[PDB]
């Protein structure tokens, strides 16, 4: 099982710049039995490079890859928004085969806002005995983001879960949701939930609130 | 066309046995060698063994000789995997797939998601998530899909969604029941007018769920 070491293990890069990734073997292995995969969040690898520097059917030529011994790149000639992806080294030089750990390919954008929206409760969720009020923030950039959530201005942590997609594959955008669940008697002895928003693009929180009395 | 298709999601319990299933079609099964590999959430593959269905000889990474055994049916073009004595590690997707020139692997199957869990199988309730009473030209909607196990769900709506206007947020698992979530932003002349439905599956239960985000009256 001979290690491959995948650098970096994240990047970003603008539109139309040069991309190189490297994976370094821990023993030799030869370039014949050297390929690289693509994968995307949800679905199965792709085949991207054989041998080294054939490319698989159906493979953008901006795409290349170089390398013998221990040491081994694929280069991308112009970032475009459909190549953000993992990308992984394979050798099958000796049984058992072996795969890098990675190099998560991330596409750097202008900032963008979220666009905050919050929910209340549905009237059939509060059948079961509990109470969810959902916060999406959609389509942000960077990814990094901050969530409180306020009940009647005091700040509530308990019984949030978050969730981030990975960038959308046309505005290469981020968005997140943000479940408050609670039980129905706890919802029920309060007014107002607020989600609150802290991202770089605004000094100010992007907030919403929900009462219970204009509803 | 080259087609390999695997067995659906299933969980198991701590202990027991899985097996799952690789059907081949559209090429000659028996002249090429079939790959099982493992992926867990957020890391690379690891390869598990081979098997060859021209003289039904596998061959195993000595990690998991013991635990995998690797069958094929000739009679039905269909591979098989085998993992004893399952544990929460055991987790993960798994892939076949088909070893092509100098063993890269050309052709994959979709992934079998295995949950080994001492938790129950219990299908999603689907929750509308429809604006307060307090309009923007777009409106977002959703659908929140809570108290399921195992992954996966899947989500696909009916709407006028714009560029970019759908987004469904991986799971997060909490006391052995997942939530998920997805937004769809739609024209506020399109709703409530047209009928926006979020589509919930579950394959591990078998069930469905056909969602209509209703306006809050
Ligand atoms: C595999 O290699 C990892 C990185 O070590 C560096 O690269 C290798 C190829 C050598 O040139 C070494 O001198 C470098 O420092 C190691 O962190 C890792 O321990 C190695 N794994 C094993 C099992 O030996
Ligand atoms: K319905």
């Amino acid at each position: 099982d001979i290690v491959l070491t995948q650098t970096p293990a994240i990047m970003s890069a603008s539109l139309g710049e040069r991309v190189t990734m490297t994976c370094t073997a821990n023993s030799s292995v030869s370039s014949n039995y050297f390929h690289w995969y693509q994968q995307k969040p949800g679905s199965s690898p792709k085949l991207w490079i054989y041998s080294t520097s054939n490319l698989a059917s159906g493979v953008p030529t901006r795409f290349s890859g170089s390398g013998s011994g221990t040491s081994y790149s694929l280069t991308l000639s112009s970032m475009e928004a459909e190549d953000a992806a993992t990308y992984y080294c394979h050798q099958y030089h000796r049984s058992p085969p072996t795969f890098g750990s990675g190099t998560k390919l991330k596409m750097k954008r202008a900032d963008a806002a979220p666009t905050v929206s919050i929910f209340p409760p549905s009237s059939e969720q509060l059948t079961s005995g509990g109470a969810s009020v959902v916060c999406f923030l959609n389509n942000f950039y960077p990814k990094d983001i901050n969530v409180k959530w306020k009940i009647d201005g005091s700040e509530r942590q308990n019984g949030v879960l978050n969730s981030w997609t990975d960038q959308d594959s046309k505005d290469s955008t981020y968005s997140m949701s943000s479940t408050l669940t609670l039980t129905k008697d706890e919802y029920e002895r309060h007014n107002s939930y607020t989600c609150e928003a802290t991202h770089k693009t605004s000094t100010s929180p992007i907030v919403k609130s929900f009462n219970r009395n204009e509803c | 066309e080259v087609k390999l298709e695997e067995s659906g999601p299933e969980l198991v319990k701590p202990g027991a046995s899985m097996k799952m299933s690789c059907k081949a079609s559209g090429y000659t099964f028996t002249s090429y060698i079939i790959h099982w590999l493992k992926q867990k959430p957020g890391q690379g593959l690891e390869w598990i063994g081979y098997i060859n269905p021209y003289n039904d000889g596998s061959k195993y990474n000595e990690k998991f000789k013991g635990k995998a055994t690797l069958t094929s049916d000739k009679s039905s073009s269909t591979a098989y995997m085998e993992l004893s004595s399952l544990a929460s590690e055991d987790s993960a997707v798994y892939y076949c797939t088909r070893n092509y020139g100098s063993d890269s692997l050309d052709y994959w199957g979709q992934g079998t998601t295995l949950t080994v869990s001492s938790a129950k199988t219990t299908p999603p309730s689907v929750y509308p998530l429809a604006p307060g009473s307090a309009t923007n030209s777009m409106v977002t909607l959703g659908c929140l899909v809570k108290g399921y196990f195992p992954e996966p769900v899947t989500v696909t709506w009916n709407s006028g969604s714009l560029s970019s206007g759908v987004h469904t947020f991986p799971a997060v698992l909490q006391s052995d029941l997942y939530t998920l979530s997805s937004s769809v932003t739609v024209p506020s002349s399109t709703w409530p007018s047209e009928t926006v439905t979020c589509n919930v599956a579950h394959p591990a239960s078998s069930t469905k769920v056909d969602k209509k985000i209703v306006p809050r009256d």
